[PDB]
Parts: structure tokens; C-alpha cells; sequence
């Protein structure tokens, strides 16, 4: 069987290594606190080992126990559920002795998270890939020893990897890593031949396609959907008499804690929520009038810090006493809210909001709509004492019965804030310590008021034109304009302030005032919004005035010079080759390339070388006040070209087997082009040129001198630069003679002078600027003895 | 329009009385902070 | 006479150019308010004239007048005396749209005031002018005027005096006339154009030296004194007790209102007796026979006291009937006057209130404030403080501050400790809410932690080490240390900002770490100013500041200096010279000594016989976070029941003993310890000298048989060693001169000098040497023959 | 001292009770924000 | 920043008088020398 | 920053165990790898 164990029912291991030894449990049915072991080395926790607990339901909790690793101490646990977390987690590992975490078997956390801190001999936690196994990937681990660096890296071998902050890291024992199963088997599992577990199956399977646990329910013995016999702690089912038994047993042993469970919706829920009654086969039926839930509290107040403060109070609809919200996390926290307190309805007591950072809105309170039987110090019903910014005020009711604060909200608005207090209720029974004193809006000032009349664009320059809006009275310092890049509109930016334009006393014939950011990037895309600052007054606050984000592009201009080589494929075929210019400059219609001929080297086509061997508001307010003392007191009253697109290469061919070629590319983005680009290359030639038109024939002279007879090849790039001959006598060895274009001028062609007595053959090989060509006929010639 | 609110009280006291000028043996707290009216405008002029 | 008129009390021109014209009035005896001149021209406005005002108590204002300038309406205008001030000032001239330029050519000084010229859109000229020598207090605001957006060139007449503004000196106001700069020995006496000091009780100008167009003090009557000794009127001159009696009598007779019904008191016809004084039958004031109060009612009990025409309302005055709000909304912080017209304050019968007052550093200036709370702001409040730049509050002593009934915000400047020890010390412990108590930001920047910090100091020439002993707050919250230190080179304190997280915590406090630091690579022999400091979470109820140190000065150690720079050697005798340099770039340390050497360097030795004749909140929230799991974690876990010498202070020194000509070296070495730099180089080429340059011996002669001539004489080897090259000149009888280039070469070979080839007759040959330094004397001439 | 805040309690308690260690079936605000007494100390240690 | 001269002007006043053309009888000394606004850049074409 | 590498912590040793000695038989890899405080730096003399 998968499951060769009971139920361990809330463990909790305290104090001495007594207790405990509590084996076989497969299923934990509560939580696992094993901590304040504070004698123990690892001699004594070693041997010990539970190898068979898969399943633990809300979390395992650890701290501060001389115990090397939990690799022998659950070898095989795979899923922690997380139904009930212990803070917002559920693998709380905190505070000193210890090897490593081993868990080679661990596969998913369903809902919480991992808090791993403040063990000052842990390493090789950054080497874990916590995408395949968390839920949420945002998971606080820090005051590590890892943190410091004063652990080697080791891994088993040969083990998988993955990418992590676009770094490409491997996967946390010295002998086990993380087991990777293919992304289409989601959290089914896999084998060792990658076949996907079945899909009722939860992190590993026996075998492939039938499980070690159970995704969604468990029945008996296999791995379901849902039960269909006629629920049980979210994750398995029993029948009618094992829930009835738990609910008389319970209340029959008047222990604390329980609750009578009633049959609800086929599931052997607690209790019935607000809008069913309990019970004779006790199944919860809609109640036959209102029925509350009334959750009291105690003393009538209660912190809702983190999500297990919030399931205190879920399936509420009326709190019966105050209600306090006191998240301190990073993460915003906002579904979990939403899910446990949503169906409230209202808060009998008092509320408070107090150092929420992780808020951003306040619409998780779905349904609270109304009292003030208590009262904050002061007489208040309400409170709120950095990064709240948003209820929504619509259809949806909220007022208050009696009382009456809205101190240091820097992203707080005042409209909202001044809705909420009409809406409330509350108009012509507030005063100005229930308003907001405090700085609101520091930030989100959000002004009720609309800003733009003429654009212009230019490849370096633009122009932004807006209409001119005066404050009631004519306090506005002027305007600072913001503006950024914006690649694809999906908004950091500059800052310049500008003071407005002397007023005119006419209205219709105003000075809009203008701006041009100069120096920009062509055919770049930013995004603009611009703001009105004014003179503070406190009984007079004005927000001023707002512009919409608007998106403009730059026109383009000429590109960059291409970033060229060149290499031939044939002997009269040459292939292009280049690589984008640095920058574009806006897409780049067309590739413009030439190609041209460059000349041999002169010099060497006939040349012998045969030889061998505040600051500003005081400033601004003084000169206000001023005018203000002066009017008071002295008014007294009564080449062949072509075009490339989108491709780095070419092929050019008839051209000529070894002269250079040169080719001129321009890169253009209108059809405006760049500078030339220029490129050259040596294709490889042809020996048909290289060889000697007609075979050699011989003369003899009377003094033993002889002359050959051939025609000279002008065709391999020009004139050749020499011949090259060979002469062998019968029975000898081979002599050479380095005929050049001046030795042929001079005797009129190759001839042989001095040579010893005795038959002769000889050869003449042509050596263009290519090299050495193929050999004539042998003809022979014979000197006296 | 009438919020005469700094120089513009200046520049338009004289579109108002300018026979007499402005009567000498306030005016910043009624008609720059607010709306001033023709009824009580003319008499900061005479 | 030096007063050519009367007085013209209270002078306003308003409107239209109708009135005016009430001339020779040398003193006004009030202000002059010439404004709202909405219809005029330069036409209308240039010919009028009044050249004989010189004299000016309270203030001149001018706004909105078609005028050009004031040097023909006020030609001849000195001083304003600035008694009664307007806003804070005695000569504001604003938003006058035509003008050429300001003139006044004649004025002076300003007694007591500022001037505050602005929003003339056609002004310029105004940068051009010295105020040091004219007004008193040279902290006179003056902006958006169109010299400010250099619209206008610079003119000057001319010539013109010239003065330092900003450390640039620059000319110092008209097209023909500027500054009349007297000496500073002169004071305000003047001077005239010999430069002589006009006399002490003068003001400005004098007529003639040592005997005045303005009295400093009083006038008397016609000259100038210190106090008149007649058995005082308006702080400037002096009456009879008839005139005074006489106008006392008028005004009540005239039922006028304004007038002060003039009593003697001290021999001065001042309006009032004061507050323990009482009117009179010769009228002179007499002390009380008991308390008598001055009450001094106001608008319908409320003023605002927001620049020095304002406080001036309540001079004087001991108890003030109605409220009082200070609202100084201005940069300069005004603190004198504040003083003087309110502190003989005693008590407010109505609230007090402080608002936007920049200015005010500390509130001392009511330094007899001991007591009511008759009325209240609202709230039900005798006391007030909204809105940043307030330090102190008051000085708490015996000084005595109580209220009757009634009961902070904005202040980042204002200290807790302060504001509570006022709370303490006012009587309103047991009757106070939070309301009351400050809430919003207080001593934001200005905590003045009440803890005390330094253990261990070690200093080097680029790191020092600080050691200050550990203080934990009440609760295991401190965020760490963040330092500051920079240069102090006098200790008369922008500092660098490192922040460093506290060592572990120990169990035992006997055995703690101590925090430590090294600031390194820093400059030797600098000395800096340090200051440290403590950041704790913010608990609203259980606020606290954390600890303090006090600013401390180290200097570091000293090192090698630098090299010193441009070396020069300069011979001032043949065998004497000077060497020259100057300072190093960089000391590093007072110069102990400049170790100089001196060298000899040997000359050319190829050219010594070569031939060469030839020519032609973010972290709080991550912290917090930390506190709050540790608390629930334990709240759940936790169930209840070469010679050299020495220079030093000089840069330079003279050396002698050298040869002529001979190239010298010197090494320099800047020490600072007695530790030297490296090495410094110089060489140099004395003038030499021609005493070898001469050739040893006579010329002799000798004749061969084929007209072959050899000369005999010596060869000198002092001039710097082996000589170059010789000279030979020879001229025929009658005709012209011949030369012949002898090197050593040639004297090798010919075993001196020789001369063949030459026509036949008779010659005449001589012989000069040739050294490094040049050609030196000439020789005895010898003769030879050539036969014909 | 006796000021036994954040992780000083649980250095600290095994010096106060460590015979049958703590009571199992708050602290901080009552011995970690103020000063706590060895007459309400050890309760938390069983 | 943004200060800029010679080319720079003489094809940034086409930003603002491209078609309005400009009068002929320095521009160097009253825009060069400074940040111009508009005002300024378009006294030469109006 | 403040980091430095060889001679400068060779000398810098001095500053705090400058007569106290160091041991012998790498500091590199423990020192001039980041910043280092008093902890780490006089872990070579004691």
C-alpha cells in the first residue's frame, strides 16, 4: 500500500529528546513542532530516523535544536499542504548546529512559503531551484551562513540545472539534488523515463499513470478528483460515522478546541458558515431567517498581521469585538485578505489601520458596509496612522454610527480621502483632527485638473506645446516637465523646470508655453507627462494641475556604416559578407553595394628578381507677501550597383580569377544613405594562363649556343613577370635557368651558354603573378665536345 | 474673470476710476483673495 | 546757511501731478510717498526740479511713476535717517515701469533700514554701485530688474573710483557722477576732495573740512553736535520747551488724530512717558507712585507682527491688550530689532501665535514674556507653533513662563527635549492631551540625542582608527553607526557618510566588542573633523533619540614630501653662481630642510681634437519585519502556566669655487623629517673666462729654403681641457688680410702652424686661440718673406 | 539588566528552568518591551 | 545644459520659422550666449 | 569601497598587530577578496 500508516494528530516535540517515537505516520494531520532541543549533539541524532512521513498538512516548524541533518530524519516527506500556516509560511527553519537540509524527497508546498533565517552554519541554499517546488515564488532567507561566503560549493558527482536571475546554476545534499520532471507534468510528477504521473497523483508515483500522494483528494488507495462515496480536512474523505463519531466524541471529552463537525456540502466541514444551520444526518440547511456569525475576540481586539491571524476570522461575517491591521511584510499580501475577510459585513468594534506597508488598496473588505460601540483614544470609530494609495467608492455602502484620523499617508490622495468622509456619513459632525493634518499626497498629489496644443518632432529636437493654466490666484512657480524613453508605451525621467511666461492681461492673447528638448536620439519613442507646482496653503490647498503620459517618436536620419569581408567561392565567383552597421538609426530599407576593379602592381609586371640563393518657497512667498503689505497701505479705502534587404551577403561572379576587386556598400534607411564602406579580396586564379602557349623547339649555333622558340601568354592579369626553365643531361642531374621579362628582351628568349659538353633536354615553365604553371614539351640540343 | 490678485489690481485700477484717482486721508484680504464686486471696488479708488 | 528751509511734514503725492510743488525743504520731517503717477511723460517730468532736499527721516517710496531719473527731482538729497522703516527698509523703489536711471548723486548713508529696489522692468546700472560705504547693513534685496537679464551694456562716466564686490574689483550709478569714496578713518563724518576728514558730529558731506550739509548725531542749530546742551525732538535735533508745549497743545486743540500729546522726559520731547513713567506743568515725566501698565490695545485684538513696521507698533509697550502672531516670512533673520521693540514686553492678555517664521532661529527676543489666556486659538488654545527653521525656543533659567488657562507642529528644527521641558516648566503638566504634544515632524534633523559617545584613537599617514564604546537602546532596534568625517583645518566647524551595522551582540557585557572603524587612504599631515551617530526604529510612543559624540579633531602623520619644482641655476660670477626653485607641488608636512649637492659634469670629449675648420523607510520595513517574527515566534512558543648643505624657509642659496665654463650639477632633496623625496636635477654654464683663451707666448718665426714658414709658441690646456682649435690671420704689405683654420689636427701634422703656397712678399702673422667659449686675444706679430 | 529582549530570552532561559524545560498545553509583551521579574519568570519555563 | 551654437541654430530656427523666413538687412551675441526660449530664437522671423 | 590588495593590507596589519606578530606555518583569499574589518584582518595575530 502507498499509505502504510495512521494518523499522527498534532505533534509537538518540546524540551528533552523524551516524548517523541510517536512511527509509521505517514499523514500528520496537524503540524510538526520539534524545537528547543537545546542538549543534543550528533551522536545522539543520528541513528534516530522516521523514513515513511510523506504527508504533513500545515506546516513543519523547527527551532533551535546539535542535529546534523533531516536527511535521516524524514529521508521521505514530499508535500507539506500548507492549509494552516504558522505565520505566512509553512517550512519555518530558524535559529544552530546543522549539516544540511537533505528533503531529497520533498516535491511541492501547495499554499505558504519557506522562511529559512538566522542559522549561522547553513550553506548550499542558493543551489536549490525553488520554481519547480513553491507556488509563489516570493521566499525569505537571509543571516545565513551562505550570506558570507564561508562555504565551498558542493554538489552530488551529473545533476540537473537550472537558470535562476538569468544565471544558469546547477540544483542540495552532497549525495541528492533536485529531481526535474517535465514542465507538461505539472505537479503529477514523473519517473525516471520522464513518463508523466497520473494527474490525481501529487510530486512522485510508484509507477507511471495510476502514487505516492494525492493532488486533490485522496479516497482510499488510489488518487481522485473528488470523492463520489455519499471531505475531510480539504484533503481526503471519510464516511458519515467516522465525522459524527469525531463530533460526539469531542464534545464528550470537553476538550478544547474541537469543533462539532456537521455534514455541509458533502464535506466534514467544522461548522456551517452564516447562512446555514447545524443538526439527525446533520446536514447543514439554509437558515430559516438571518442567522450572524458573531466571532468574538478577545478583549474585543485582535491583530490581523499575516495570513494566520486572518483565518482566525474566516467564514466571519460580523466581528464582535475591534480589528487592527498590522502587516509589516515586503510582499503585498492582497488574495489571502480577499479570501478570509471578504465576507464580513461590519466591524462592531473600532477600526485601525496602523504601518500597513504591504497595502497598496483596502478593497479585500468586500462587504464591510457598517458601528462604533468603541472607540479609539479620542472618540474615534476609524484610524489610519507610507504606501496606501487607493475603498472604491461606487454603489457600494459604508457608513458609519458614531465616532470620528488620517495622519502620515505620503501616497494617499485628499479627494478620495474627502469622498470617503461625504460618503461616510460624517459631513457636518467631523472636525479638523478627524482631517488629515498629517503629509497626504506627498507623492500622489493627483491633481483635478488637465493639461497639450502644438507638437513638433525633429531628429534632435522637440517641440511640446500647452495650454496655460493660471491658479486661482495668479502663486504658480512653474512647470517641471518629465520625459523618458518609451520603447513600446508600457510606462526615471528627466527632469527640467521651466518658470511660466510673463502673464498677459488679456485672456485671448495668452503665451502658451513651449519647450524643446533638444540633443535626442532619432527614431527613438519617449514618453512625456508634465505637472504645475504652487505656493502651499494650508486652508487653501490647491493640487494644481496634471498632463496625460503621451508617447512621441523620433524621425530618423542617415545609419551607420556597415559593420565587410569578402570571399570567393569560384574562380570568377565572389561571395559578400558584412554585418550590421553599430546603429540603425531607424529600420534600414536597403543595403547599397558596389562593386569595382583595382589594378595589379605595376612595377612588378616587368621588374627582375629572379636572383636565388523650501529654499525657493520662501523666496517666492516673501515677494507675494510684499505686494500684498504695499497694495494694503497705499489703497486706502474710503559602377553596377544593387540593393540588399534584410540579409549580410552576396554573390558576385564574372569577375576575373585573381585581380583584386573592390566593392563599395552604403547602408540607407530612406528610399539617404551612410558613408562609403569599402572591402576587398584575392580570388583564387586560373592555370589555364598560367601555362605556355605552344610547345619549345631548339636551334643550335656554331658556338655551341642555343635558343628556343615560344609565344608569350599576356592573359593571367597582364604581362607575366618571368618563365622558369628546366635542363636535364642524359644520365645527370637538373639544371635551372630564371628567365625574366629583361633577360628575354635581352637575348630574345631563353637561351643556354656555357653548359658542358653532352646531350641535353629542356623544359620552360611559365610563372605568372598566380605562381608556377604547367610545363611544356622537352626539346633537346647537344653541345661539342 | 475679476480676481484682481496682485499686479492686476494695479493695472486695472485705472479701467475703473482714474477722475479722481484713488481717494488717500484693506484691500488685498477682499479683493485678492477673493472676488472683488464693482459696489466695493471703486471706493479703494475714491 | 547749511539749512536753507524748513520742514515739510508728511509729504504724499498721489494721482494726478496736481498738488506737489510744497520747495526748499532741505528736511521732510516724515516720508515721501510720490507713487501711482499712472499719466506722464520724460516731457512731463524734466524740467521739475527741488535741489535743496537733503534730508530724509523716515523713507523715500516710489511706485509706478513716465519719469526718467531722480538726479534732477533729488539732486542733492544725502541721507535717509530711516527712523520709521516702511517694510523692513527706507528706499523702495518698485515697479516703476520708465526710468533712465537712479541718480541721486548726493546720497550717502542710510542710517537704519535697507533698500530694496525691485520689478523695474527698464532698470539697469543698479550692480555698478558700492554699498559698503553707504548703508549699514549690507544684508538689500534687490531682484527682477532688467539688469539681471543683461539687456543693458556697462556705462561709466569717463575717471571713477573702483572697489571689490564678490572678490572682483569692479568701477562703482550715472552717466556723468559715481561713488564719492571717503577714507575709512573718515567714517561717516565724509571727507572732501583733498581727502581731509570733515568733522565728527558731520554726516555725509561737509561744506568746508573740520567744522556740515548732515549732522550724524543732532543738529542744534546751524552746526552739528553730539547732543544739544540746551535745557530732543525726533531723535535728530533739538527745541525749546516752548515748541514742544506749543504743538502738545495744538494737536489736542485740533482733535487730529494721529498726534502723540509730546511730554518732556529726559530732556527729549518724545511723544509718551513709558511704562513707569507719568505725564505732566513743565510736563517732565516723573516715576509712577505704583504700578502704571501700558496696555496697548490693537485691532480688535489681534496684530500681526511680520517685518519691523510692525514690531515698531509696539515699542515701548509693557502689556499687550489684544493677541499677537509672528509671521517674518523673510531670508534675513532679523534678530536685533525683534529685540528692541519687544522686549520690554511683560505678558500677552491674548493667545500667542508663530507661524512661517524662517527667520527666527530662537525666540528669545522676548526677554521679560512671563505671563495670559484671556483668549484662545481655536481648539481652545493659548499657545501656537505651525510651520521650520526655529532651534531653540526659549532659554529655560529662572526666567519665569507660566500660563492661566489654555493649552507643536511643523518644527523639524525643534528639538523633543526643548518642547517638553517648556511643557514641564509652563505649568501645564496634568493638563495636556496629545493634541497638545507635538505630533507631526519634530527635530527631524535636529534629534540632539541625550546619550553620550570614544574608547580607542590610532592614527597613520592614510588610515586612522576609531574605537567608541557600545550603547544599546532600552530594547536589543539599533540599526547601526553611520559616521562623518571631513577636514577641519582650523577646527572651526559636507562630511563623508559611511554606515556600519553594530558587532554581534554579546550575552556578558563585561566581554563586548567595542565598534570600530578605518577611514583609509587619507591624506598625510591633513587633520579632519569627525562626528558619529546612532539610528534606532521609530516607536511613536516610546520615541528614542538614540546616543551622541562629540565632533573631534585628529591630524594625520607625516610622510616623504615631493619633488621640488623648476630648478634653475643662474652664475652671477665666473666662478660663482645661484641657484633658484620653487616650492614643491605637495609638502606633505612643514619643510624640515632642503637638501641640496652639487656636481660636476665633464665636457665634450669628441670634440676635444676634432677637426671642423671647415667654412664657406525602505530598510526600516525589512528590520521591523525582523522584530515582529521574533515576538510572534516567542509570544507562540512560549505557553505561560658630493658636498651638500641644508636650506631651509629660502629658495635659494649661492655656490662658488667653479670653474668658468665647466658644466655644473646639483641634486636637490626636500626633507621633512630630521625622510627625503627623490631626486631633483639641474645643470647650468657659467660665463667664462678669456684669461686662457689667450694664447701663452709670442709669435716667432722661422724661414725654410722653399719659402716654407713654421711658427713657434705654447699650448695652453686650462681652458676647460684639451683647446679645439687655433686662429691664424696674415696680411701682406699694402694688401689685403689671409687666415688659416688651425685645429689640433693640423698641428699633429705639421708640428704647428704652416703656412705654404703664399705669393712672394712681406707678411705679417699672427695668432689667436680658439676655446670652447670662443676666440680669446690675439698674439705678437711675426714676419716672414717669400722669395720672388 | 534582566532586559531579556529578542534573542536574549532564549539564551537565557535555560540559565532560569531546565528541569522539565517550558510548559507546553504572552512573553515579549511583558518581559521583551519592559523588565521582567523571577516571580513571573520561570512560569514561562513550566 | 542645452546650449548649442552656429549650425545648431541656424537649422533649429526651422523648428519654429521653417516657412516664415527671416529678415536681412547678430544672432550670435543674443542667442548663442545663453539658453534661448523661444521668444528669443523667433526675433528674426517673427 | 575602501579595498584595497597586497602591500597596502601588508601594512595595515601593523595598524592594529603591529607588536603582536603573525602566524606561520592565505590571506588573499580571506582579505583582499572584499572589504575587510578588524574581525577578519587580525584573525592572523590574535
Amino acid at each position: 500500500h502507498l499509505y502504510p500508516g495512521e494518523v499522527c494528530p498534532g505533534m509537538d516535540i518540546r524540551n528533552n529528546l523524551t516524548r517523541l517515537h510517536e512511527e509509521n505516520c505517514s499523514v500528520i494531520e496537524g503540524h510538526l513542532q520539534i524545537l528547543l532541543m537545546f542538549k543534543t549533539r550528533p551522536e545522539d541524532f543520528r541513528d534516530l530516523s522516521f523514513p515513511k512521513l510523506i504527508m504533513i498538512t500545515d506546516y513543519l516548524l523547527l527551532f533551535r535544536v546539535g542535529l546534523e541533518s533531516l536527511k535521516d530524519l524524514f529521508p521521505n516527506l514530499t508535500v507539506i499542504r500548507g492549509s494552516r500556516l504558522f505565520f505566512n509560511y509553512a517550512l519555518v527553519i530558524f535559529e544552530v548546529h546543522l549539516k544540511e537540509l537533505g528533503l531529497y524527497n520533498l516535491m511541492n508546498i501547495t499554499r505558504g512559503s519557506v522562511r529559512i533565517e538566522k542559522n549561522n552554519e547553513l550553506c548550499y541554499l542558493a543551489t536549490i531551484d525553488w520554481s519547480r517546488i513553491l507556488d509563489s515564488v516570493e521566499n525569505y532567507i537571509v543571516l545565513n551562513k551562505d550570506d558570507n561566503e564561508e562555504c565551498g560549493d558542493i554538489c552530488p558527482g551529473n545533476c540537473p540545472a537550472t537558470v535562476i536571475n538569468g544565471q544558469f546554476v546547477e540544483r542540495w545534499t552532497h549525495s541528492h539534488c533536485q529531481k526535474v520532471c517535465p514542465t507538461i507534468c505539472k505537479s503529477h510528477g514523473c519517473t525516471a523515463e520522464g513518463l508523466c504521473c497520473h494527474s490525481e497523483c501529487l510530486g512522485n508515483c510508484s509507477q507511471p499513470d495510476d502514487c505516492v500522494a494525492c493532488r486533490n483528494f485522496y479516497l482510499d488507495g488510489r488518487c481522485v478528483e473528488t470523492c463520489p462515496p455519499p471531505h475531510f480536512q480539504d484533503w481526503r474523505c471519510v464516511n458519515f460515522s467516522f465525522c459524527q463519531d469525531l463530533h460526539h466524541k469531542c464534545k464528550n471529552s470537553r476538550r478544547q478546541g474541537c469543533h462539532q463537525y456537521v455534514i455541509h456540502n458533502n464535506k466534514c466541514i467544522p461548522e456551517c458558515p452564516s447562512g446555514y444551520t447545524m443538526n439527525s444526518n446533520l446536514l447543514c440547511t439554509p437558515c430559516l431567517g438571518p442567522c450572524p456569525k458573531v466571532c468574538h475576540l478577545l478583549e474585543g481586539e485582535k491583530t490581523i498581521d499575516s495570513v494566520t491571524s486572518a483565518q482566525e476570522l474566516r467564514g466571519c461575517t460580523v466581528i464582535n469585538g475591534s480589528l487592527i491591521i498590522n502587516i509589516r511584510g515586503g510582499n503585498n499580501l492582497a488574495a489571502e485578505l480577499e479570501a478570509n475577510l471578504g465576507l464580513i459585513e461590519e466591524i462592531s468594534g473600532y477600526l485601525k489601520i496602523r504601518r500597513s506597508y504591504a497595502l497598496v488598496s483596502l478593497s479585500f473588505f468586500r462587504k464591510l458596509r457598517l458601528r462604533g460601540e468603541t472607540l479609539e483614544i479620542g472618540n474615534y470609530s476609524f484610524y489610519a496612522l507610507q504606501n496606501l494609495r487607493q475603498w472604491d467608492w461606487s454603489k457600494h455602502n459604508l457608513t458609519i454610527t458614531q465616532g470620528k484620523f488620517f495622519h502620515y499617508n505620503p501616497k494617499l490622495c485628499l479627494s478620495e480621502i474627502h469622498k470617503m468622509e461625504e460618503v461616510s456619513g460624517t459631513k457636518g459632525r467631523q472636525e479638523r483632527n478627524d482631517i488629515a493634518l498629517k503629509t497626504n499626497g506627498d507623492q500622489a498629489s493627483c491633481e483635478n485638473e488637465l493639461l497639450f496644443s502644438y507638437i513638433r518632432t525633429s531628429f534632435d529636437k522637440i517641440l511640446l506645446r500647452w495650454e496655460p493654466y493660471w491658479p486661482p490666484d495668479f502663486d504658480l512657480l512653474g512647470f517641471m516637465l518629465f520625459y523618458k524613453e518609451a520603447p513600446y508605451q508600457n510606462v526615471s525621467w528627466t527632469v527640467v523646470d521651466i518658470d511660466p511666461p510673463l502673464r498677459s492681461n488679456d485672456p485671448k492673447s495668452q503665451n502658451h508655453p513651449g519647450w524643446l528638448m533638444r540633443g535626442l536620439k532619432p527614431w527613438t519613442q519617449y514618453a512625456i507627462f508634465v505637472k504645475t507646482l504652487v505656493t502651499f496653503s494650508d486652508e487653501r490647498r490647491t493640487y494644481g494641475a496634471k498632463s496625460d503620459i503621451i508617447y512621441v517618436q523620433t524621425d530618423a536620419t542617415n545609419p551607420s556604416v556597415p559593420l565587410p569581408i569578402s570571399v570567393s567561392n569560384s574562380s570568377s565567383q565572389i561571395i559578400l559578407k558584412w554585418k550590421p552597421p553599430s546603429d540603425p538609426n531607424g529600420n534600414i530599407t536597403h543595403y547599397l553595394v558596389f562593386w569595382e576593379r583595382q589594378a595589379e602592381d605595376s612595377e612588378l609586371f616587368e621588374l627582375d628578381y629572379c636572383l636565388k640563393g523650501l529654499k525657493e518657497l520662501e523666496e517666492s512667498s516673501f515677494r507675494k507677501t510684499f505686494e500684498d503689505y504695499l497694495h494694503n497701505v497705499v489703497f486706502v479705502p474710503r559602377r553596377p550597383f544593387e540593393k540588399v534587404v534584410n540579409k549580410e551577403s552576396l554573390v558576385i561572379s564574372g569577375l576575373r580569377h585573381f585581380t583584386g576587386y573592390r566593392i563599395e556598400l552604403q547602408a540607407c534607411n530612406q528610399d539617404r544613405c551612410s558613408v562609403a564602406a569599402y572591402v576587398s579580396a584575392r580570388t583564387m586564379p586560373e592555370a589555364k594562363a598560367d601555362d605556355i602557349v605552344g610547345p619549345v623547339t631548339h636551334e643550335i649555333f656554331e658556338n655551341n649556343v642555343v635558343h628556343l622558340m615560344w609565344q608569350e601568354p599576356k592573359e593571367p592579369n597582364g604581362l607575366i613577370v618571368l618563365y622558369e626553365v628546366s635542363y636535364r643531361r642524359y644520365g645527370d642531374e637538373e639544371l635551372h635557368l630564371c628567365v625574366s621579362r629583361k633577360h628575354f628582351a635581352l637575348e630574345r628568349g631563353c637561351r643556354l651558354r656555357g653548359l658542358s659538353p653532352g646531350n641535353y633536354s629542356v623544359r620552360i615553365r611559365a610563372t605568372s603573378l598566380a605562381g608556377n604553371g604547367s610545363w611544356t614539351e622537352p626539346t633537346y640540343f647537344y653541345v661539342t665536345d | 474673470n475679476q480676481h484682481l490678485c496682485g499686479s492686476h489690481l494695479v493695472e486695472a485700477l485705472y479701467l475703473v476710476c482714474g477722475e479722481r484717482g484713488f481717494f488717500y486721508t484693506g484691500i488685498v484680504e477682499q479683493c485678492c483673495t477673493s472676488i472683488c464686486s464693482l459696489y466695493q471696488l471703486e471706493n479703494y479708488c475714491n
